[PDB]
RNA sequence: UUUU
RNA sequence: UACCUUGAGGUGGUA
RNA sequence: UGGAGAGUUUGAUCCUGGCUCAGGGUGAACGCUGGCGGCGUGCCUAAGACAUGCAAGUCGUGCGGGCCGCGGGGUUUUACUCCGUGGUCAGCGGCGGACGGGUGAGUAACGCGUGGGUGACCUACCCGGAAGAGGGGGACAACCCGGGGAAACUCGGGCUAAUCCCCCAUGUGGACCCGCCCCUUGGGGUGUGUCCAAAGGGCUUUGCCCGCUUCCGGAUGGGCCCGCGUCCCAUCAGCUAGUUGGUGGGGUAAUGGCCCACCAAGGCGACGACGGGUAGCCGGUCUGAGAGGAUGGCCGGCCACAGGGGCACUGAGACACGGGCCCCACUCCUACGGGAGGCAGCAGUUAGGAAUCUUCCGCAAUGGGCGCAAGCCUGACGGAGCGACGCCGCUUGGAGGAAGAAGCCCUUCGGGGUGUAAACUCCUGAACCCGGGACGAAACCCCCGACGAGGGGACUGACGGUACCGGGGUAAUAGCGCCGGCCAACUCCGUGCCAGCAGCCGCGGUAAUACGGAGGGCGCGAGCGUUACCCGGAUUCACUGGGCGUAAAGGGCGUGUAGGCGGCCUGGGGCGUCCCAUGUGAAAGACCACGGCUCAACCGUGGGGGAGCGUGGGAUACGCUCAGGCUAGACG
């Protein structure tokens, strides 16, 4: 079951994740299938969250269950809005 | 640490006036001023023709011993200068001229570089507003090197920024004496600097 | 000690014994069918092929055989029966072969 | 794409199987000189259609056996033992260059 | 014869 | 171990 | 955007040529020394042996019970018994336990790398689409009864539930045989015959949720196969019987001597078979002007292993590190019959060693398993601890201060040196103290809305009272190596071929810039030296880039096999070669730019390059091949 979750890339105390598609069984920081965004929990810059609704929507449309947090982030970036 | 110790002795070994004390180095006493021979029990005996090596070694020392930087930092800067575009020798000098402690010196907020350094590590200096206590902090162009209000009323700062009244400053810089603040306008062009150092020889000391 | 997974073992044993039994019939009947065919007894040689067929697919229902494993068996069986009945046979009940 | 190679048939001695000597050429990784290496493939000849001296194309295929994973795609040019010869002689040279010495 |  | 003799030694001499 | 050389064979010279030094690097270790912080990093040797705790479970919304408890019923009361409910223990059943974590033993190999094949295949959970779930029967644990054993644990008898097992049915559909069609290896369609489905549960109870069955497809993961590439020794040259191929069969998801029976007599090798040695491979790392050399620790990918060897069971998946069986070695228990074990998981012990840490905090964050959910589990992870092991940042003070203290050192006894150095004056003020005090955390969930979109609300941090901010405030660690030349830095005294130094050349036999000390000097600075190891310099294995008369080096000569090399003209092909396009070349790293932490180290984002190989198209001078021709080579 492929997923859309976060991958740890910062440094001690300087966390930086990568919203990423991957097979649920892989290391969290391992070989991902595709990077579909990034996110800085500490918002150290005005650009602490980018996604790519297009790609997010592709993977979602083909299984890919997102982590609760990833789901959250995806939402915030207009992934599910339909209005 | 950064040396600490008999300094108007480095002046003597290098056989030229290095200003590592600001005042006094102008008075009839910098030692280089009457007693120009290197320190130690041998300084007065006739010198032997120096090996090309000796020259560059002494030449590199002269230049580094000026900014009070450690061989470590000095070396790293030079390496960065080499890797960078533009004529390395030039770039090197500029990069050194960009150290905050140095700018604090060029602007006159302090007499010497050592004094300048302490004024930085003691938080009396500010960059664009926030204070910076990193002598090796690199100043970009357009940044505002200044004194923190909480420090503008210190006897040292006074004597210093006062003596600066009417006194002119480096063309790559600018100073507003009353506001106790200055600006790093441009990377000093090699020609702007007038250091008693033939940097080409330094590039060579590091090629060997 | 004691890591309640011995359970998984306990179960494996029950499952093993269940699979084992299922396959055993499949073989027995298959052979049986192959035997009657190689003797010309068409009507019942097929009769049993039909059972073997059922038992195979049936085994493939759960995880005893499962897969194309089931299919091979069915294949090879019909394969050998129709062929052995090439001794005057003449499929009667056609309880499995489509002539 | 299934690999396709060309070579000479240098052995008929097998049932439904021919040994195809495929020559290869290329620049030496360090010395440049274009060198020529070669390798024998045991290709599948179902209807024993090909014979000694037949330049044939070989096609990458589903394993027919061990040591045998190519089928003969077609016949390029027939007859020409000049090649089979080079090969045969080279094998014969090995003759005795062991404890004694092959034959020249 | 040893060493210079 | 010391002096002879060496530049200083080896051997050798004188206790 | 990139390339330095020097010392040493001689009385002297040129050359040859080896040795040696300067540079860079390291999971280091050792000596003298040692203040703070950030980020990294830390058994390289015994894949040696391990005490102890923790490291994989979860689900009452699949099921029936035991034990401990409360409440309400059927009576006039009792016995007996019915319902509801709390705690608890496992059991049956399910999903997970094949991931995550560890190690490098083995392996020179389709193991890895790169590019391809699969008409020869599989894929649980996830997504899309089609269809469906009617009826009946059954057993084993739990529990109950009895027996065996020291123990582990075990044998028998009986009762019983289910999403447990089975039979019949329905056949969307699918599987198999035969035929036909299209395709072309086993791909797709079609006809007859045969065979094959299902499970229930929860409710905000007529609907919705979780779930079940069959089929088609998607997505992800994977098996198998192939071209090319992958260390040393030829003082290893011949190797091979399932060995090479064939027919049939077994086996698997699937091809295949994978295995078997039968037949054939093959297969491999100097383009290095076979044997021996060594070794996980890679992205990359270090070095280098480059070509190249060396390397494969941290991190990421793949492989292999789990005390040594073998084996299969269960499963979508294992031949299964914390599952099973057997043999072996060792340890433990033993009523001597028989049993229990497996840290190359975190931490820790011991042994080996020059040498490598805490039996720590937390599940808050990211990630994972199970659950509708609450939530549980998670030594994965996020943090802290220890070690200058590395990198980066910071301090031990700043300005003034005598033609110059004392002491020590030298002395032509005038003086010279350490030295603005100290003293001392003034200034700032690391530590330390007081107060405040964080981002990392907004989801899951609940409410409104249709459990959707969307909006509203609540809970939650180990690190941490830490970072950071404000206030107050003390002049407050320096050491190590070297000073004959290479190589930057010189004098006195001691010693007397001694004691000693020493990287190479060499230095010491009474004037030693070379020994030990001292004054002084050079270098670097919380380090500095040493030892080991890799690249460099070394065009000193020379592809870039060397040589062989006398320096090391032409084979004693010929004949000749393989192989390497090939005169002039034309044409065909287009293999080499060259060109365009396209696919591939993961991330990290490296480079460039910008950005976050006061800087930097460290990190984030974006950009650019890229050999090799696949595919399609093209060129034809040279090489190649085929065909024709020539006469200058050759032969007659
Ligand atoms: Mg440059
Ligand atoms: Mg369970
Ligand atoms: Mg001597
Ligand atoms: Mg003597
Ligand atoms: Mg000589
Ligand atoms: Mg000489
Ligand atoms: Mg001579
Ligand atoms: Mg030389
Ligand atoms: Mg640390
Ligand atoms: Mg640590
Ligand atoms: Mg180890
Ligand atoms: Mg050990
Ligand atoms: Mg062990
Ligand atoms: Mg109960
Ligand atoms: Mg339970
Ligand atoms: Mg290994
Ligand atoms: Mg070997
Ligand atoms: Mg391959
Ligand atoms: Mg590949
Ligand atoms: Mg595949
Ligand atoms: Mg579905
Ligand atoms: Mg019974
Ligand atoms: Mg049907
Ligand atoms: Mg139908
Ligand atoms: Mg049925
Ligand atoms: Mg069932
Ligand atoms: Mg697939
Ligand atoms: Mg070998
Ligand atoms: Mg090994
Ligand atoms: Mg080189
Ligand atoms: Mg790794
Ligand atoms: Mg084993
Ligand atoms: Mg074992
Ligand atoms: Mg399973
Ligand atoms: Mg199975
Ligand atoms: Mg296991
Ligand atoms: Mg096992
Ligand atoms: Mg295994
Ligand atoms: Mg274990
Ligand atoms: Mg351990
Ligand atoms: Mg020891
Ligand atoms: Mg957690
Ligand atoms: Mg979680
Ligand atoms: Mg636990
Ligand atoms: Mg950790
Ligand atoms: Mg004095
Ligand atoms: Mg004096
Ligand atoms: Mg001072
Ligand atoms: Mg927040
Ligand atoms: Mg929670
Ligand atoms: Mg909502
Ligand atoms: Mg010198
Ligand atoms: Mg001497
Ligand atoms: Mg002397
Ligand atoms: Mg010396
Ligand atoms: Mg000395
Ligand atoms: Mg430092
Ligand atoms: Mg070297
Ligand atoms: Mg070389
Ligand atoms: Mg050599
Ligand atoms: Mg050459
Ligand atoms: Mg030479
Ligand atoms: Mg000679
Ligand atoms: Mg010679
Ligand atoms: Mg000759
Ligand atoms: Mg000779
Ligand atoms: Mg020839
Ligand atoms: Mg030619
Ligand atoms: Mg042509
Ligand atoms: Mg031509
Ligand atoms: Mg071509
Ligand atoms: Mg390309
Ligand atoms: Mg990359
Ligand atoms: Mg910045
Ligand atoms: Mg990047
Ligand atoms: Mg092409
Ligand atoms: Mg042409
Ligand atoms: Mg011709
Ligand atoms: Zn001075």
């Amino acid at each position: 079951m492929v997923k859309i979750r976060l991958a740890r890339f910062g440094s001690k105390h300087n966390p930086h994740y990568r919203i990423v598609v991957t097979d649920a069984r892989r290391k969290r920081d391992g070989k991902y299938i595709e990077k579909i965004g990034y996110y800085d929990p500490r918002k150290t810059t005005p650009d602490w969250l980018k996604v790519d609704v297009e790609r997010a929507r592709y993977w979602l449309s083909v299984g890919a269950q997102p982590t609760d947090t990833a789901r959250r982030l995806l939402r915030q970036a207009g992934v599910f809005r339909q209005e | 640490g950064r040396y600490i110790g008999p300094v108007c002795r480095l002046c003597r070994r290098e056989g030229v006036k290095l200003y590592l004390k600001g005042e006094r180095c102008y008075s009839p006493k910098c030692a280089m001023e009457r007693r120009p021979y290197p320190p130690g029990q041998h300084g007065q005996k006739r010198a032997r023709r120096p090996s090309d090596y000796a020259v560059r070694l002494r030449e590199k020392q002269k230049l580094r011993r000026i900014y009070g930087i450690s061989e470590r930092q000095f070396r790293n800067l030079f390496e960065e200068a080499s890797k960078k575009k533009g004529v390395t020798g030039s770039v090197f000098l500029g990069l050194l001229e960009s150290r905050l402690d140095n700018v604090v010196y060029r602007l006159g907020f302090a007499v010497s570089r050592r004094q300048a350094r302490q004024l930085v590590r003691h938080g009396h200096i500010t960059v664009n507003g926030r204070r910076v206590d990193l002598p090796s902090y690199r100043v970009r162009p357009g940044d505002e090197i200044a004194v923190a209000e909480k420090s503008r009323n210190l006897e040292l700062i006074r004597q210093n920024l006062e003596a600066m009244k009417g006194r002119k400053v480096g063309p790559w810089l600018s100073l507003d004496v009353e506001g106790m603040k200055g600006k790093f306008l441009r990377l000093p062009d090699r020609e702007d600097l007038a250091l008693p150092v033939n940097e080409q020889l330094v590039i060579e000391f590091y090629s060997r | 000690r004691n890591l309640s997974a011995l359970k998984r073992h306990r179960q494996s044993l029950k499952r093993r014994l269940r699979n084992k039994a299922k396959k055993s019939a499949i073989k027995t009947l298959s052979k049986k069918a192959i035997q009657l065919a190689q003797e010309g007894k068409a009507e019942e040689a097929l009769k049993i092929m039909r059972k073997a067929e059922s038992l195979i697919d049936k085994a493939a229902k759960g995880s005893t055989l499962h897969k194309n494993a089931a299919a091979r068996r069915k294949s090879r069986l019909m394969r050998k029966v129709r062929q052995l009945l090439e001794a005057a046979g003449a499929p009667l009940i056609g309880g499995g072969l489509s002539a | 794409p299934k690999k396709v190679l060309t070579g000479v048939v240098v052995s008929d001695k097998m049932q439904k199987t021919v040994t195809v000597l495929v020559e290869r050429q290329f620049p030496h990784p360090l010395y440049g000189k274009v060198i020529k290496r070669s390798k024998k493939y045991l290709a599948h000849d179902p209807e024993e259609k090909y014979k000694l001296g037949d330049v044939v194309e070989i096609i990458e295929s589903r394993p027919i056996s061990k040591r045998k994973r190519f089928r003969v795609l077609r016949l390029v040019e027939s007859g020409r033992m000049d090649l089979v010869e080079k090969y045969l002689i080279r094998r014969q040279n090995y003759q005795s260059l062991s404890k004694r010495g092959g034959k020249a």
